[PDB]
């Protein structure tokens, strides 16, 4: 309980700190990679890949929102990794709403699947 | 720079957490 009261205090503060064709393969190979994750190691593969992928995809107020309640499914080190990805998410927010809910919501349902 | 932010990112965040859970 401490060490995620930690967590989320970083979390505020960094928000406060803050206040074509191409691209849509990047998007299919990110599929295919979360795919293979999908039916501490057992963690720590998806989770590595998880960032070679985000980069992929991103480099390619809302977003932080949507993050966010995908983060409380999440919470409500395994979890810690996912919190220090929100916080670099919070200082580069990038993306479009439909597709990002659409990453996230393959986030939702790979989460209900692991568990 | 793309490539190194790219790479350097995800790469390390990979080699610490192959060395951290599958430690």
């Amino acid at each position: 309980r401490n060490l995620l009261v930690i967590a989320l205090l970083f979390v505020s503060f960094m928000i406060w700190q803050a206040w074509g064709n191409w691209g849509f393969s990047i998007i299919i190979i990110t599929f295919i990679v979360r795919g293979i994750m999908y039916p501490p190691l057992g963690g720590c593969f998806p989770l590595l890949i998880q960032m070679p992928i985000f980069l992929a995809l991103y480099y390619m107020y809302i977003l932080p929102i949507l993050m966010g309640v995908t983060m409380f499914f999440i919470q409500k080190i395994m979890t810690f990794m996912p919190v220090i990805f929100t916080v670099f998410f919070l200082w580069f927010p990038s993306g479009l709403v439909l597709y990002y809910i659409v990453s996230n919501l393959v986030t939702i349902i790979q989460q209900q699947l692991i568990y | 720079m793309a490539a190194a932010v790219m790479m350097g990112l995800a790469a390390i965040g990979a080699a610490i957490g192959i060395g951290i859970l599958g430690g």
